[PDB]
């Protein structure tokens, strides 16, 4: 150990010193300080072009003190173990570090992100559906750890570019963003972030409400200086708003993976654009004809068949469809986000409400004062 | 984990009782506890009461004691006399909750793994609130919302513990809250049935109007995933009515 | 390692056990020394949605105690007298049953003390049955490891006074154990079903 | 009430049929030493 | 090893023993259980009322109180009672002879009956009053007609009846 | 030697005690100590009452755990309030508001022990609907 | 006969369980627990000392008792992982150690830290003077390696000893190895 602390000396301005501190921590048998010295080091301002040397004294030093803190260690460790760039080694690798630290801390589930992290990069079809779904099937009795549950919503927001998650992908990416807050990395990825998760929404089917994302401002700003019609779109599918020029601008404007689903864009938008009516008014115009339709979503009389049909499968409409009149009843079951700066309508026909049995009330009780009184 | 609670009609004298015998000395407002009970069929009773005497700080609200040794004691008399009950959760008084609450709850789901929080309002009267459940997830906030503690209400019902109406009706002898002077009764049923029904719809009101005013942080995610529904609920059609014309009126002529 | 803190436990977790069962056993076997009404077993296999039963009392009453509380069904076995509780109205414990008035004791001799050597002249026949019977008795395991069940019924015949019932007792005597005799031309009886 | 008793265990214990149709068994009064009671007689029992 | 070995003899003179402080609470529990009167409900009296026979004593009736499943209840159920809550808090199915039981339910290991010879005739007589009626009701179903009911067998004290009568059992 | 027209000032927490206990223990005639104090002579107060198992030999002063007793006194001083042991209360669905032979014994024992020892009577199966 | 109450308060940092010491600095600590208790146990066996934790936590469970086993137990796979909280870890002590107990009993509290600790000078000199008020005794033991006798804790220890006090005293132990017997050689009959 002292000809490894020698030769590690070297190797790096300003090492020694921290060299030195390691000397000491050991000397004195510290094992968490040591990993933050290790943590300080890994992430200092060097792109650690000795990876695989490193990775042999952090191996050296740990092996002969075997006491040092294992979900902090695998938590730096695996950045060295990604940049040795090997995947055929790099699962020996990781077999490795799991045989090293076999708890079931955040070092084995660490361990298997990291597989998966691998599988996506090549070889995409051996254990990647496995992998992905057994995170969330080990993360058991971890309601808020939330440094694994940011790593696992990482791998699934990058697993969207995959059959098995567009929706779900979207959702855990939504996870990761509310998980940490922070910006944390630079401002045009997580603007990117928001391109893709905006894509997500747009190309996926159930993903009518997709909460969290229509107007949420961690999402939003990042593209408010950029593709602010992405913005629009959103408040679009929000709200219930139409634009369909704008609309359109949207399909053609981020031309890869919007292009081909165009016409689910079409669908969705007309299916959302009722909703306004819908929590606007409470059964007040209850007479959803055709020519109100026509305003509400510009689309055909024989479309308004499909439209409201994946209407009352997915949820938003569940009333009696006419068509001697054209009449659809109004019941909705899937709530989503009402523009809370608009929260003065429900709040207005709330305190109507209030007035009316207030009102009457003290009416019945005008008329029962000969027996309450 | 528990679908909801009922809190019996035995345990919320007991509690108040415990909180004036021990607050002679201790002034700290702060009553903190162990609720006894059983749970059998995803109803969470209660059915013993203790009270522990407890001192707070101010500061980040991480200074307290117990007496552990003397609570355990107690638990294993209760279970001995009587082996059906068992501790399904921990009360503190004090409506305005603390961040002690998490520190506690950490120590006593020992005793049971779905730890529960109650609070018994011994003072407050509100309109006929005895006590309020609170169960504990840390499960993520929401899908796109930051970490947070988040204690929620589980459903709670005043139970009918039975043998406890003789007592009861000893006790009392004088209000006799019961269905008598059937029509006088059932007016006293309709006047605070309106006064319930306009003093929490109000309160739903102001909430409203101060979420719009933003003082408050803003729960939307479950207020208007609850209350768009009730709003567009189309209880207003008169047209039923129309088809309805002889609801009942036939009755009501008949009757006549 | 880990064993210091294993058998502290352990040894703790032995004696409490097995003391609270000697409250336990206290607390039910006062009970058990006051049992009070007979256990006419009507059984049922109730199997928890195990067992159970319903125990026609002394003072003819029924209870119907859940799932058989103290006792195994296995040696609790149907029939009468089983110790009940007088209090809890559960099962108690075994206890002998009735030997049928008559059969409580017949003619049953504990012991009998009469000797092979005031038999004899027949020496053949008494030296045959002894090594159809009394080995059987003794020597029981020389049958069960050699595999042949030894045979059961002895048909003794012969005019009265040939010491048939001295030979019987005496085989009995010999072998040490109980010995049960039969008034067989008595056993005829009026009542149906009584002999 | 007074009833015969049917039979005992080795010592302690006595399992006895009453007249009230009883599978009784008692600790023996302190007062009274197995020794003089005996299978078949008749025995007085306190209600308590 | 010393703190290996001795661990793993300490531990397991339990498991199965040390099963005992529970046992003395079952046996409390007891101690403190109520005994509730048993009874066959005769009839129901109304939907809330129900008029049941104690087995020895006279017929009361009882009420379930809030979930005790009237409906499932029937005339000539079995409920438990007791003569102070006033309720049947659970019921309970039926008996099923136990003295018999056992006595029918205590056949000795026998052999095939294929080990006894010259009663060929009288074994295909067993399976086609057993085992055909059950095996192949459709047949039987074209026939139209219901299976037969009892075979007498008479002779000799020494037959093999009660040989047939073990190997069926 | 003075008992002029006493009264007790029952409390409703005890009274639920007794119900649970009586409900609990029905047929077991389960024995129990009223946890009361003589501010004076016969201005009785009771705040508090505990529930006990019966133990299997029946009524006995030995089934009141003296041990058990002095330990569930202890954890009510240092968690609730203390109270004394001047009464008892049991369950007794046998006959009316009298005491049997055994429970005369028990009682004239805690009359020997405490100054009065007030012997109750409390029904548990009788008390229906509006009678305890 | 004069009785003494000790209550103990345990660091259970995120580096207590590192070998500075042989085992453990976590194991020495509970060394140095049973020690003393062993001590009080000694002097008479209806001593009393009770355990408190400071890891974000206050453990109550094995309360102010004779018996030691349960300090051993409870505090054995603590799990050192969280951090330190000094301010609340000897408050919380002084009221567990406030609950019932005899008046005879001389109330004392120990502490022992093993760890460095990242707390705000204004806070920690702000509950000295608050349990200079109270009337607080408390002396603190350290072990391995640390800011040992730092300007808070010599301050926190200078407050409560001063003005005529018990005069107990806070000892600068070497980093990792120390003489656990030099440590409690004073305050075990002087303070
Ligand atoms: N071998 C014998 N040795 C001694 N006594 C005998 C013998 N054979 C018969 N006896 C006498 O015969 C009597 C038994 O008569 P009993 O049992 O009626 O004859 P059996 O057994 O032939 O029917 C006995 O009292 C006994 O004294
Ligand atoms: N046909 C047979 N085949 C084999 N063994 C027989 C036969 N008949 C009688 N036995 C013998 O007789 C004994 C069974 O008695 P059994 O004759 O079945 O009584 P029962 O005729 O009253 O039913 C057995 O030991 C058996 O070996």
């Amino acid at each position: 150990v002292p000809g490894f602390l020698q030769q590690s000396q070297n190797s790096g301005p300003g090492q020694p010193a921290v060299w030195h501190r390691l000397e000491e921590l050991y000397t004195k048998k510290l094992w968490h300080q040591l990993t933050l010295q290790v943590l300080d080091f890994v992430q200092d301002p060097c792109f650690a072009q000795g990876d695989g040397l490193i990775k042999l004294y952090e191996n050296f030093i740990s092996e002969f003190e075997h006491r040092v803190n294992p979900l902090s260690l695998v938590e730096i460790i695996l950045h060295v173990v990604r940049q040795m760039t090997d995947p055929n080694v790099a699962l020996t690798f990781l077999e490795k570090t799991r045989e090293k630290v076999k708890s079931s801390d955040e070092a084995v589930i660490l361990c298997k992100t990291a597989i998966g992290a691998l599988k996506l990069n090549i070889g995409d079809l051996q254990v990647t559906k496995e992998t992905i779904e057994d995170v969330e099937e080990m993360l058991n009795n971890l309601p808020g750890v939330t440094s694994v549950h940011s790593r696992f919503y990482d791998l699934s927001s990058k697993y969207y570019q995959t059959i098995g998650n567009h929706a779900s992908y979207y959702k855990d990416a939504l996870r990761f963003l509310g998980c940490v807050d922070i910006k944390d990395l630079p401002v045009s990825e997580q603007q990117e972030r928001a391109f893709t998760l905006g894509l997500a929404g747009l190309l996926g089917e159930g993903v009518f409400n997709f909460g969290e994302l229509l107007m949420h401002p961690v999402l939003e700003s990042l593209r408010n200086t950029d593709r602010q019609w992405l913005i629009d779109t959103l408040y679009a599918f929000n709200s219930g708003n139409v634009e369909r020029f704008q609309t359109l601008k949207t399909a053609w404007g981020q031309q890869p993976d919007l292009a081909a689903n165009e016409a689910q864009l079409l669908r969705k938008i007309q299916l959302l654009c009722l909703m306004e009516m819908t929590f606007t008014r409470p059964a007040n115009h209850r007479q959803l004809t055709f020519e109100e339709i026509a305003k509400s979503a510009k689309i055909t009389v024989n479309e308004v068949e499909l439209l409201v049909m994946k209407a009352l499968s997915v949820g938003l409409v569940k009333g009696s469809i006419d068509e001697v009149d054209k009449r659809v009843h109004m019941t909705w079951v899937q709530p989503r986000v009402l523009d809370l700066q608009q929260i003065k309508g429900m709040k207005d026909r709330l305190e109507f409400w209030c007035t009316d049995v207030k009102s009457m009330e003290m009416l019945v009780e005008h008329q029962a004062h000969d027996i309450l009184t | 984990a528990v679908q909801k609670v009922v809190v019996h009609p035995l345990v919320l004298l007991s509690v108040v009782d415990h909180f004036n015998r021990i607050g002679k000395v201790g002034n700290q407002k702060r009553v903190v506890g162990v609720l006894l009970g059983s749970w059998q069929k995803k109803v969470l009773d209660v059915s013993n009461s203790f009270a522990v005497p407890f001192d707070e700080d101010d500061k980040d609200d991480s200074v307290w004691f117990l007496d552990h040794d003397y609570l355990e004691n107690m638990y294993g008399m209760f279970k001995k006399v009587n082996a059906r009950e068992r501790i399904v959760g921990w009360y503190h008084t004090g409506p305005k909750l603390h961040k002690n609450d998490i520190a506690i709850n950490e120590l006593m789901k020992r005793y049971c793994p779905n730890s529960v929080l109650v609070i018994i309002d011994v003072k407050p009267k509100d309109l006929g609130l005895p006590t309020e459940a609170y169960i504990s997830v840390e499960e993520v906030h929401d899908d796109g919302t930051p970490t947070s503690k988040t204690f929620e209400h589980v459903t709670s019902e005043i139970g009918a513990e039975e043998a406890e109406e003789v007592g009861v009706e000893h006790l009392l002898r004088d209000i006799k809250d019961t269905t008598v002077g059937t029509l006088s009764q059932r007016i006293t049923n309709q006047v605070h049935g309106l006064k319930g029904l306009n003093s929490k719809l109000l309160d739903i009101r102001s909430y409203l109007e101060k979420v719009a005013t933003g003082k408050l942080p803003i729960n939307h995610q479950i207020i208007y995933q609850l209350q768009d529904v009730f709003n567009l609920l189309p209880d207003v059609s008169l047209q039923e009515f129309v088809k309805a014309f002889y609801l009942k009126t036939n009755d009501q002529m008949v009757v006549v | 390692k880990i064993m210091k803190s294993e058998v502290l436990r352990v040894t703790h977790e032995l004696q409490a056990m097995k003391d609270k069962i000697k409250e336990n056993s206290e607390k039910i076997k006062v009970n058990k020394t006051l049992p009070y009404l007979v256990s006419n077993v009507i059984e049922l296999l109730d199997v928890d949605p195990g067992k159970c039963a319903v125990i026609k009392t002394s003072t003819r009453q029924t209870y119907f105690l859940p799932v058989i509380g103290l006792v195994d069904a296995e040696k609790l076995k149907p029939g009468d007298l089983v110790g009940v509780n007088k209090d809890s109205y559960l099962i108690l414990e075994t206890l002998p049953t009735e030997y049928d008035s008559r059969v409580k004791a017949m003619e049953v001799d504990e012991r009998p003390t009469e000797q092979y050597s005031d038999i004899g002249g027949l020496d053949k026949q008494i030296q045959e049955l002894v090594e159809a019977i009394v080995l059987p008795m003794n020597h029981k395991e020389k049958f069960e490891n050699l595999g042949i069940q030894p045979p059961k019924g002895v048909l003794m015949y012969g005019p009265p006074g040939t010491g048939k019932t001295l030979l019987a007792r005496a085989c009995a005597a010999q072998t040490k154990a109980t010995f049960l005799k039969l008034a067989g031309p008595q056993l005829v009886q009026m009542f149906i079903g009584d002999g | 009430c007074t009833k015969i008793i049917n039979a005992d265990s080795e010592d302690p214990k006595y399992i006895i049929n009453v007249k009230q149709f009883a599978k009784f068994v008692v600790d023996l009064s302190d007062q009274v030493a197995p020794t003089d009671i005996e299978e078949g007689m008749r025995v007085g029992v306190d209600r308590n | 090893k010393e703190i290996d070995g001795r661990l793993k003899e300490l531990r397991e003179q339990l498991k199965e023993l040390t099963k005992q402080y529970e046992k003395s609470e079952n046996d409390l529990k007891a101690l403190q259980s109520v005994g509730q009167i048993v009874g066959e409900v005769l009839k129901q009296l109304t939907e809330e009322k129900f008029i049941v026979k104690a087995t020895n004593g006279p017929r009361y009736v009882v009420g379930c109180r809030r979930q005790l499943d009237k409906s499932k209840l029937k005339p000539g159920t079995r409920v438990a009672l007791d003569m102070t809550t006033l309720t049947i808090m659970r019921y309970l199915p039926r008996e099923v002879d136990p003295l018999v039981y056992n006595m029918s339910h205590e056949d000795p290991g026998n052999v095939s009956y294929s080990e006894i010879g010259g009663l060929s005739e009288q074994i295909r007589e067993l399976r086609e009053v057993i085992e055909l009626p059950l095996t192949n009701p459709e047949l039987f179903q074209r026939v139209g007609i219901i299976p037969p009911k009892g075979c007498l067998l008479y002779g000799p004290p020494g037959t093999g009846k009660t040989l047939l009568a073990r190997a069926v059992a | 030697a003075v008992d002029t027209a006493e009264q007790v000032y029952i409390s409703s927490l005890a009274l639920l005690k007794m119900l649970k206990h009586g409900r609990a223990g029905v047929p077991m005639e389960v024995m129990g100590l009223m946890l009361g104090e003589f501010v004076d002579d016969y201005t009785v107060r009771v705040i508090d009452v505990f529930a006990m198992p019966q133990s299997g030999t029946g009524v006995s002063v030995e089934a009141v755990d003296p041990v058990f007793q002095a330990k569930m006194l202890d954890m009510l001083k240092q968690t609730g309030r203390p109270e004394m042991v001047v009464g008892w209360y049991h369950s007794h669905p046998g006959f009316g508001c009298w005491l049997s032979g055994v429970d005369i014994n028990t009682q004239q024992s805690f009359e020997a022990l405490s100054e009065r020892a007030v012997a109750v009577v409390v029904d548990p199966i009788q008390s229906v609907k509006g009678k305890v | 006969m004069v009785l003494e109450s000790t209550m103990v308060c345990v660091d259970n940092s995120e580096y207590m369980r590192n070998g500075d010491f042989l085992p453990t600095r976590l194991q020495a600590q509970q060394d140095a627990v049973n020690i003393v208790c062993h001590s009080k146990t000694r002097s008479n066996p209806e001593n009393n000392v009770g355990l408190i934790t400071l890891a974000n936590d206050c453990e109550v469970l094995t309360t102010l008792t004779p018996d030691t086993g349960r300090i051993l137990s409870k505090l054995h796979t603590v799990q050192p992982k969280g951090k330190i909280t000094f301010c609340t870890g000897i408050r919380v002590a002084h009221l567990a150690l406030k609950h019932r107990q005899g008046k005879n009993h001389k109330m004392r509290i120990i502490a022992f830290v093993g760890s460095p600790v990242e707390d705000n000078e204004k806070d920690l000199v702000k509950l000295a003077k608050r349990l200079k008020k109270e009337k607080v005794n408390v002396d603190i033991i350290n072990f391995g390696e640390e800011e040992v006798n730092t300007e808070k804790l010599t301050a926190f220890v200078n407050t409560l000893n001063g003005k005529d006090g018990t005069g107990s005293h806070l000892v600068t132990v070497p980093p990792g190895p120390s003489l656990a017997d030099a440590l409690i050689s004073s305050p075990i009959l002087a303070g």
